């Protein structure tokens, strides 16, 4: 992190929060993981 | 782009994209570069295209 490189994955949820916020160290729980319930992995090329 | 249908970008459900999504990924480029001498041109490459 001293060399402007972050480890770990990246979330793109929205939140309309007014209070404190920190993308570096989010105190709250992650919204989901890869093997979790109702979550699904996209295939190759993201075909809509 | 015409050489390598495996390198296609498949944005939407094109009917071509219905076919090109079935493409096995490691079926592309060279497979056996049968070279003999380092620094000299390879004798016989073996590529899928």
């Amino acid at each position: 992190n001293l060399f402007n490189v972050a480890r770990g994955n990246l979330y793109l949820v929205q939140t309309a929060t007014n209070g404190n916020w920190s993308p570096m160290a989010p105190v709250a729980a992650p919204p989901f993981v890869r093997g979790g319930p109702n979550v699904r992995v996209v295939g190759r090329f993201g075909t809509i | 782009a015409l050489a390598y249908p495996g390198r296609a970008v498949l944005p939407t459900q094109t009917k071509n994209a219905q076919f090109l999504s079935t493409a096995i990924a490691d079926r592309i480029g060279r497979l056996d570069r049968a070279n003999l001498i380092g620094g000299e041109v390879s004798a016989m490459v073996e590529c899928m295209e």
